[PDB]
């Protein structure tokens, strides 16, 4: 599956970084699971995960730094409370969970740059 | 494998203060959610507090909201629970837990934590 | 969340092993995802996954050895074509996916014992 | 990491037989779904056959149902595709795939397979 997202995004002084994550849905999917994987220092870190039902708003799995809202066949993710050390490649994994068949999409990733104020 | 060991627990008077430590060891990925659970005599393990593996993101129970604080040292080796304004209801067996290595986001249910510490008792008069 | 399932189940000569997996649904959940995790030799193996929907019959994710039918707030799972080497602890992970909030349940697990005929 | 390498492919006459091998190496969890995909000139990769990571569970495409058979050796090191009654339409570039380590159930779409082999050509006159 094809998954497109911004190549680079700058985090604000507060430490908030928003980025879109659109996917070319082949079938008429109802359930979609968007998962944010942070890749840095040759290790993967599952930042957050959310389930998007087509006719309803995006819901994130319990407590995470991620917020956002869905719109058709794309999601506007918003990562909060970022610092300098969090700077890495934020890969956007999409999965069409229901109905069958199962489709997997992994984007190139959004390199979110962060710096600490004073 | 990851191994957690608690310390700094004990009995104190009501309206007092304590600081629980949980020295975490043997991490492949140190960007993992850690949390504190307490178990009263008979009742199941409820989550008091939990911190995100990536960035600053603390999450608390309404029962301890404002009175308790969860924090991590620079190296992410030791997890702390700053306990202030201790009430008799806070009396329980406190456990420090960790999510599956890499899982930054924090489960509310204790079923979503793989690694646990032996536990430490906290009594409040 | 509380998830109950048989402690032990014996697989037939053909290699079929059925077991129930009931869960104490706190809220009025419509979508529920039951996942069979086989734990053996200190490693987890995702055997299969089924999405229970309100208005539909239990639907398994693409092709698996698992079949079964839902009945209210429980599922009767049926694992087929098992052999001696498959013998392990079949843990039954339940997730209330929709509507919010998200609930996770993981049972003690069903130790399925299997024998090869001659 | 897991690495797959095909063999036993080649050109044959119509109504002939071939046996493709896929030597899998570097498994942490060997109980993982493996399958065979074929790609015709221009057209996308369609799944021909796939076997479950846990238990005996083979799944085939209607186009090759009864004529093709997928099998695994005792050690789960080598994956085989027993191809019989080869028709001109079977002519394609055959790839052996594997699901994410631990994923026993088999995806129908090739997107649900992480590890792929370099490939092997099969021609039918
Ligand atoms: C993505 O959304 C950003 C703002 O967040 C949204 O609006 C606020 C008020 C809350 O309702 C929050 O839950 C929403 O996620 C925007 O700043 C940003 O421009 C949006 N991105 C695009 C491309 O439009
Ligand atoms: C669990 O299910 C077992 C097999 O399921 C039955 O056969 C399959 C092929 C389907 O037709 C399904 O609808 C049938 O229910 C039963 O042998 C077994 O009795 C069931 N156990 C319980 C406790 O319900
Ligand atoms: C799981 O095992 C524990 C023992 O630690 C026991 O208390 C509990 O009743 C068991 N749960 C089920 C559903 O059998
Ligand atoms: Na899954």
């Amino acid at each position: 599956m094809h998954v497109a997202q911004p190549a680079v995004v700058l985090a604000s002084s507060r430490g908030i970084a928003s980025f879109v994550c659109e996917y070319a849905s082949p079938g008429k999917a109802t359930e979609v699971r968007v998962t944010v994987l942070r890749q840095a220092d040759s290790q993967v870190t599952e930042v957050c995960a959310a389930t998007y039902m087509m006719g309803n708003e995006l819901t994130f799995l319990d407590d995470s730094i991620c917020t956002g809202t869905s719109s058709g066949n794309q999601v506007n993710l918003t990562i909060q409370g970022l610092r300098a050390m969090d700077t890495g490649l934020y890969i956007c994994k999409v999965e069409l969970m229901y109905p069958p068949p199962y489709y997997l999409g992994i984007g190139n990733g959004t390199q979110i740059y962060v710096i600490d104020p004073e | 494998q990851v191994q957690l060991q608690e310390s700094g627990g004990g009995s104190v008077q009501a309206g007092g203060s304590l600081t629980l430590s949980c020295a975490a060891s043997g991490y492949a990925n140190s960007n993992t959610c850690m949390g504190w659970f307490r178990q009263a005599p008979g009742k199941e393990r409820e989550r008091v507090a939990a911190i995100s593996g990536v960035g600053t993101g603390t999450y608390y129970a309404d029962s301890v909201k404002g009175r308790f604080t969860i924090s991590r040292d620079n190296g992410k080796n030791t997890l702390f629970l700053q306990m202030n304004s201790l009430k008799p209801e806070d009396t329980a067996m406190y456990y420090c837990a960790a999510a599956p290595e890499g899982r930054a986001w924090c489960s509310r249910d204790p079923s979503g934590y793989n690694y646990w510490g032996q536990g430490t008792q906290v009594t409040v008069s």
